[PDB]
């Protein structure tokens, strides 16, 4: 899509979870992103 | 149901535990005795 | 196409519409002579 | 005495089963029965 | 609603931190 | 899958500058280099070479998590002495010591050899 | 403020072995030597398998593998090769690898042993340790292996085929005159072979004012790297380790 | 979270002998994240600066805190006594002033609990000040523990002689004492106690005796551990295994029950084809006599897996119930 | 009397009066074996062996073992009629795996039991032909270093499950918190605990009603086309992928097209990235055209895979530090397994520090240990005596190094090969 | 039921059980059910015949 | 299946000792001599060869498929 | 004669010729042959 990816304010971008994101697994986390597959 | 399993081939170990596996009810009999019990008398023919 | 017969191991050209049979052996199981598309591995 | 205590009383409270496995009843006496073991 | 992957140790995170791989993310 | 490549323990990526220095803000004449890239090999021995400086009032390296591979080198000095000549010194007097010691270790190869 | 002066006393060299001593030098510039005779010496392996033809009962990551843990001679040549990564050819050239070939068939009746004197490589210098054979694989009458391969350059922190040790020992303060080390009974413990006390004499009396000097070490080889050129090459290369950094540094200065 | 790994380990950073070298300290001081860039003055300036691990956990503990706990093994009489403010052990746990003063660390003054370092840290300083106490006391204690190392191996579980024969005969002691009343009760002498029966009676005079054997065993085996002994590091900082566990590694199994009772009679009037009929000694009916350390024989092997099952059962069915049970008030 | 069907039973020798009957002749018979056709049933037809059954058990008096039970002593019994063969006789298969089991708690005994049937090995040696749906096969499996002696019967010296480690009991960086495990990188670069992983798909070219017929074809952009989904390059023109090219995820196997014909291709369960191992065509009862195709994948040990022990713990892997990192010894000998201390005490697994300590002695002496259970000619006395003569510490320890620093650890560390099994678990199965 | 003694594996040596591509260790005792191996899980029950 | 090369711990080259090792074991020498003659010292060394069961020797009974 | 200590290798000599004649699935094989016959 090289038209559609311009962004002006509104918009909802639904991005990759990132450093920093909280999730619960009922406690919560804040995300952080580790080199392995655990 | 439960006789007649697919015989389990993950190891060697696994596979003769499974030909010599036995299975105590839990039907009418089940329900009147201590079946899930170590009885005396398993000595030397079940493993504990 | 060449299968292998898994029992006398000689190739036979089976194309498709023709019963899977190994000529000169009636045997009814083949394999599928290994690709020659080259595939790398790293020695680890 | 032999009385239930755990998890099955703990489930015998919660609900109130009006027969209770070992209905117990402590009795304390009053007069010289206390510490008299005979009258006791 | 990930993958439901292991849970392995990691003392060198902050006890409020997860460690999620670049996968499940 | 997840699985990092080998090869990502000991080489930078595009704009990772192989060391970044930051002053440390609570006390002062303190600074922060982070090294990215480096693990203990490298760490340890600037660490011991600074806590040879007698102006060096506090040397301490770190490896913030295992698996990212870069560590923190904490120096405090005395005032009139600043933590980058601090760090520069040990590097300088480790270079030094290892030809030192590589020449010692031809000569005494080449003696045994019975050159 | 200043550099220490260590001096190296060799006790023992071997086409396998170097025993040596250094004193006067820190206990962690003596475990970062330790630490780069295993894990950055560069070194020959086979890094890159291609198999055109195998009937073997192994499958072919699993010949691969092994023929990465075959050694190759890497004696004068990894100085000169280029890592893979700085040198400029496509994929693979003579500057920065080493082509590798085996084309084995089992033809008699009798099992047929593909080691490694099979492995014949177009560069005469780099080769597998034959100058008895590391077995790759069995072969049974009909079966066949043949396979391309490249040797490239690499260091054991990258995978442990580039490992040229094959065991570092390292000791200091043998004893324990330091009490680096506290044993609940000092009598039950062997007498470490470079102790200087009697038979009576169980622990060195404590030394308050001691460090640790003299580090004994006793490098072995993989066959691959002969191992007094290890040592020379881990001396080179925690140098230049330091010597880079130093620019960079210097560059970050100002 | 303070799991066993570093309950065990800040019972002996907080040792008295805990003396760390400059070096040592800076490498911890990397990973304290509460830290003032001050480097605390060492405890012993000459001949050599050396820290203690009082003063870096000192430097761990948060804000101004103040806590009086007593460490696991206190003797009763040290309070009445002189030494009450000195301790020869270093028993005694005063955190004044956001600073170890004296006294071992623990469980006991680090779990949560009514006291518990940390309970006092959560109510005093805050709540995610608690949360950095947690983690640096972990990261400084794992970075210690590099230097310092724990291990668990074979001669921990072993006892000198003196303890063997020690528990030997206590053992001995136990058999001939069940053997009297076997006697006691084969000539009638025994009469029931009020209320049960005379086999109740003698089922509860026999297992007595042998509940005091496994428990002085017990005692006289982890009485002997030495400080060197890291069984002893494991259970006095209450950081992994009950000291129970450590009785029957080192001391004596003891009896085994199936239901309550001791191992029933199984076989006509016996427990195993290996016993007489009517044997109540203390072999027969389930006693295990040896530690896992001499291993146990055939017999006392059964009977365990017969008395441990009955441990596998009840594991299932109190989950089951227990589930039930919440999720009902819930 | 019975004759009944069911009655389970088990031999037993026989004791006329206080004297077993099997004598030294039957021995020196048995011992040839072979060229001399003396077996089980000639012991058995020669009255001296008994089959005794759960309720004759309850009228006989056992012995369990001939050098102690019917020696002349202060009496116990004088009556004994048979006599137990080996007293550890008595545990099953998967049981008799565990080394000095008379020194674990038995819920470990129970508990290894239950893994020992987890344990990745060679399953069977015919694994080349069977296209079973997941087969796991250990690279480099080996025989155990303390082996029980009811393991020769088990055939498990020959299709062992499992590698000998390294192991040190140490706390090393926390990565081993509670049933964790760390290790060697290095070790693992050099093929310990890699595995193989076989899958099979099977398919059929059914023709089931008149029209609607299925069949193999390479769908991809070829002539009357349905849903064709994301790739159908690899396929051959046969519709069957070809043995030796490498599959990924969502990526097709068999071509099949159920006829205007829609597509009812076969894709990897859901990615793993294997290499398609064998491709077998047949015809099934109904003369149908069938396939199975084997895809392989090899499987280096991670983070997450699960490892145990032969004394009933399982811990996953919490990190792997490289050869250099690890705590070395005086030798250079880095441990492959760093576990956790504090798992030891709370689980009675003192066979476990004995499997270590006997297979120190058996990897020095360059025997292969006896952990069978009830010997009483095997202590830990004998053994520490045994390894003090190797030049280590009796009980075991060793002076390890800090791999980071080089120090000295103050505690000297308990290390020493331990039979480790990789269970079948591992986290390639969870993130695909 | 395989290697027992109606199955075509009864008394093959070892040799000729690896020409029919047969594990000379694989114990036998299962049914081949339209490819799968099945086991027959001995079923306790009450004896019979007896008061 | 087969003898690994390089020792798992160490890294030592055990690969082209496992033909030595069989024919110094048929030579009638005990096993702690066998690989005393191999010069496997360290017990990481000696566990390779001591504990390793060669299936490749089972695996090349089963014809091949060609 | 008697085996007096010589006895720990007797008992396994008894004990390997019960599984070479036996082996570990007799009793699913010898009851199907039963059945079958
Ligand atoms: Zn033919
Ligand atoms: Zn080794």
């Amino acid at each position: 899509k090289p038209s559609d990816l311009h962004l002006q304010t509104g918009y909802k971008v639904e991005r990759h979870m990132c450093d920093g994101d909280i999730v619960i697994f009922m406690m919560g986390h804040r995300v952080r992103i580790l080199p392995w597959s655990t | 149901a439960g006789v007649s399993q697919v015989l389990n081939r993950l190891t060697f170990a696994s596979t003769l535990s499974h030909l010599r596996r036995l299975n105590s009810p839990i039907g009418r009999d089940g329900k009147l005795a201590k079946p899930r019990q170590l009885h005396n008398t398993l000595w030397g023919m079940v493993c504990p | 196409m060449i299968y292998i017969c898994g029992e006398c191991h000689t190739e036979n050209e089976i194309k498709s519409r023709d019963p899977i049979r190994c000529r000169e052996c009636g045997y009814r199981i083949m394999y599928k002579k290994r690709t020659k598309r080259l595939v790398v591995f790293d020695a680890r | 005495k032999n009385v239930t205590l755990g998890v099955p009383r703990l489930k015998e409270l919660i609900n109130i089963s009006k027969k209770p496995k070992t209905p117990s009843l402590t009795v304390f006496l009053l007069g010289q029965s206390a510490r008299d073991a005979e009258r006791a | 609603f990930s993958a439901r992957t292991v849970i392995t140790p990691d003392p060198n995170l902050s006890i409020d931190q997860v460690g999620v791989p670049r996968s499940i993310a | 899958m997840n699985a990092p490549p080998a090869f990502e323990s000991f080489l930078l990526f595009e704009g990772e500058k192989k060391i970044t220095i930051n002053k440390d803000t609570k006390v002062p004449n303190a600074c922060l280099f982070t090294i990215n890239k480096e693990d203990h090999t490298l760490g340890n021995i600037i660490k011991s070479q600074l806590l040879k400086d007698p102006q060096v009032l506090f040397a301490g390296y770190k490896v913030p998590h295992p698996l990212e591979h870069k560590i923190i080198i904490r120096v405090q000095t005395t005032p009139d002495y600043s933590p980058q000549e601090a760090f520069t010194n040990a590097i300088t007097d480790l270079i030094s010591e290892l030809s030192l010691l590589e020449e010692r270790f031809r000569v005494a190869i080449k003696d045994k050899q019975e050159g | 403020p200043y550099a220490n002066q260590p001096t190296v006393r060799i006790t023992e060299l071997t086409d396998e072995n170097v025993k040596f001593i250094i004193e006067n030098t820190d206990l962690a510039v003596a475990n970062s030597i330790r630490r780069v005779f295993i894990a950055e010496v560069p070194i020959i392996a086979i890094d890159w398998v291609q198999i055109d033809a195998n009937s073997s009962v192994l499958h072919d990551e699993f010949i691969a593998h092994r023929l990465g843990l075959i050694p190759l001679t890497s004696d004068d040549i990894v100085d000169k090769l280029q890592y893979s990564r700085d040198c400029t050819c496509e994929e693979f050239c003579p500057e920065c690898s080493v082509e590798f070939t085996l084309d084995v068939r089992c033809n008699e009746d009798q099992t047929r042993h593909v080691t490694s004197r099979d492995l014949i490589s177009n560069s005469p210098r780099v080769i597998p340790v034959t100058s008895d054979d590391i077995l790759i694989v069995k072969l049974r009458k009909g079966q066949e292996l043949r396979l391309r391969a490249y040797a490239k350059k690499g260091f054991g922190k990258e995978h442990a085929k580039w490992n040229p040790t094959a065991g570092v020992a390292f000791e200091y303060d043998p004893d324990n005159a330091l009490r680096h080390t506290v044993y609940p009974k000092p009598e039950e413990w062997p007498k470490s072979e470079y102790s200087e006390l009697d038979e009576d004499e169980s622990q060195a009396p404590y030394d308050p004012n001691g460090k640790p000097e003299r580090f004994y070490y006793n490098v072995e080889s993989c066959g691959s790297l002969r191992p007094e050129t290890i040592v020379l090459s881990a001396l080179s290369g925690l140098k230049k380790k330091l010597s880079d950094l130093q620019t960079q540094l210097s560059h970050e200065i100002q | 979270g303070i799991v066993q790994d570093t309950l065990t380990a800040v019972r002996k950073f907080t040792k008295r002998d805990v003396f760390l070298e400059r070096g040592e300290v800076m490498n911890l001081l990397m990973f304290l994240s509460t830290w003032d860039g001050k480097v605390p003055q060492p405890a012993i300036l000459k001949p050599r600066p050396l820290w203690t691990g009082k003063q870096i956990f000192s430097l761990i503990i948060p804000g101004h805190i103040n806590c009086i706990r007593t460490h696991s093994t206190h003797p009763d009489d040290e309070d009445s006594g002189p030494y009450k403010h000195i301790s020869p052990g270093d028993t005694k746990v005063v955190v004044e002033n956001g600073e170890l003063i004296m006294g071992i660390l623990c469980k006991k003054s680090l779990g949560t609990s009514a006291g518990s370092l940390v309970h006092i840290s959560y109510l005093e300083m805050g709540h995610d000040i608690t949360r950095l106490f947690y983690s640096n006391i972990q990261t400084v204690i794992n970075n210690w523990l590099l230097i310092e190392g724990h291990t668990i191996g074979i001669g921990d579980s072993i006892a000198d002689s003196k303890t063997y024969q020690d528990i030997q005969n206590t053992i001995k002691k136990a058999k001939q004492d069940v053997i009297e009343v076997i006697e006691k009760a084969h000539n009638n002498e025994l009469e029931p106690t009020p209320g049960n029966t005379l086999r109740q009676t003698f089922e509860n005079q026999v297992n007595r005796i042998l509940n005091d054997a496994r428990d002085k065993t017990g005692s006289s085996a982890q009485k002997s551990l030495s400080e060197y002994n890291n069984f002893k590091s494991m259970v006095v900082s209450g950081a992994k295994g009950s000291k129970i566990n450590i009785s029957q590694v080192i001391a004596v199994v003891g009896q085994q029950n199936v239901e309550g009772k001791r191992i029933p009679f199984g076989f006509k009037h016996r427990t195993l084809p290996h016993f007489i009929k009517d044997d109540y000694g203390p072999e027969s009916r389930g006693f295990v006599e040896n530690s896992y350390l001499a291993g146990l024989t055939p017999t006392e092997f059964f009977f365990h897996a017969m008395g441990g099952r009955e441990g596998l059962i009840d594991t299932a069915v109190k989950t089951a119930e227990t589930g039930y049970i919440q999720r009902r008030l819930i | 009397i019975y004759t009944d069907a069911g009655r389970i039973c088990r031999p037993l020798l026989i004791v006329e009066k206080q004297k077993l009957l099997l004598k030294k002749r039957h021995i020196d018979q048995l011992k040839e074996r072979e060229y001399n056709n003396y077996s089980w049933q000639d012991l058995v037809a020669s009255g001296v062996v008994e089959y005794i059954d759960t309720l004759e058990e309850e009228t006989v008096m056992l012995a369990m073992t001939p050098d102690d039970l019917q020696e002349k002593e202060v009496a116990y019994c004088s009556t004994y009629t048979h006599c137990e063969i080996h007293p550890s006789m008595i545990l099953g298969v998967c049981a008799s795996i565990i080394p000095f089991p008379d020194h674990n708690q038995s819920p470990r005994n129970t508990y290894q039991s239950a893994m020992g049937k987890q344990a990745m090995g060679v399953y069977i040696t015919n694994f080349h032909v069977r296209m079973d749906t997941l087969a796991h096969v250990l690279y480099y499996p080996q025989k155990p270093l303390v082996t029980t002696r009811s393991m020769e019967y088990l055939r498990f010296r020959e299709l062992p499950a499992g590698i000998n480690s390294i192991v040190a009991i140490a706390s090393y960086t926390g990565y081993n918190q509670e049933d964790s495990v760390i290790m060697n990188r290095s070790a693992v670069d050099r093929g310990f605990f890699r595995s193989v992983f076989y899958r099979s798909y099977k398919e059929q070219e059914s023709k089931k009603g008149f029209d609607q017929e299925e069949v193999f074809e390479k769908p991809t952009r070829e002539t009357c086309q349905g849903m064709r989904h994301a790739i159908y390059d690899k396929l051959d023109d046969d519709g069957l992928i070809a043995p030796g090219v490498r599959v990924s995820g969502d990526d097709v196997i068999i071509g099949k097209t159920v006829t205007t014909k829609r597509d009812c291709s076969t894709f990897l369960r859901t990615s793993e990235t294997g290499i398609v191992d064998q491709v077998m065509v047949t015809l099934n009862q109904e003369g149908y055209k069938f396939c199975k195709i084997r895809v392989r994948s090899v499987r280096i040990p991670q983070i997450g895979d699960k490892f145990a022990s032969r004394h009933g713990q399982k811990g996953t892997c919490g990190i792997q530090y490289r050869q250099e990192d690890m705590p070395f010894t005086c030798e250079g000998i880095t441990p492959d397994i760093i576990i956790n201390p504090h798992a030891i005490p709370s689980r009675m697994t003192i066979g476990h520090l004995i499997e270590c300590l006997q297979g120190k002695v058996s990897a020095n002496k360059g025997e292969i240990g006896d952990a069978t259970p009830f010997n009483d000619a095997v202590n830990v006395q004998k053994i520490s005596n045994l390894l003090s003569d190797y030049g280590y510490h009796l009980r075991g320890n060793e002076v390890l190094y800090n791999g980071f620093t080089g120090r000295k650890i103050t505690s000297q560390i308990f290390i020493g090969p331990t039979y480790y099994q990789r269970l079948k678990h591992m986290v390639d199965d969870k993130i695909h | 039921m395989l290697r027992s003694t109606y199955c075509l594996l009864n008394g093959l040596t070892d040799r000729d059980l690896c020409e029919l591509n047969e594990c000379p260790l694989d114990p036998g005792g299962y049914f081949i059910i339209n490819g799968s191996e099945k086991v027959l899980i001995a079923q306790e029950k009450m004896a019979t015949n007896t008061v | 299946m087969i003898i690994p090369v390089r020792c798992f711990t160490c890294g030592k080259i055990v690969g082209n000792k496992w033909e030595a090792y069989l024919g110094l074991l048929q030579a009638e020498y005990t096993e702690g001599d066998a690989l005393d003659a191999l010069g496997l010292k360290r017990y990481c060394c000696r566990r390779m060869l001591l504990a390793h069961v060669d299936l490749i020797e089972k695996l090349l009974n089963y014809a091949p498929l060609e | 004669e008697i085996t007096p200590d010589l006895w720990q290798e007797a008992c396994w000599i008894v004990i390997s010729s019960y599984f070479d004649e036996k082996g570990l699935v007799r009793q699913q094989l010898d009851s199907f042959d039963e059945f079958i016959q």
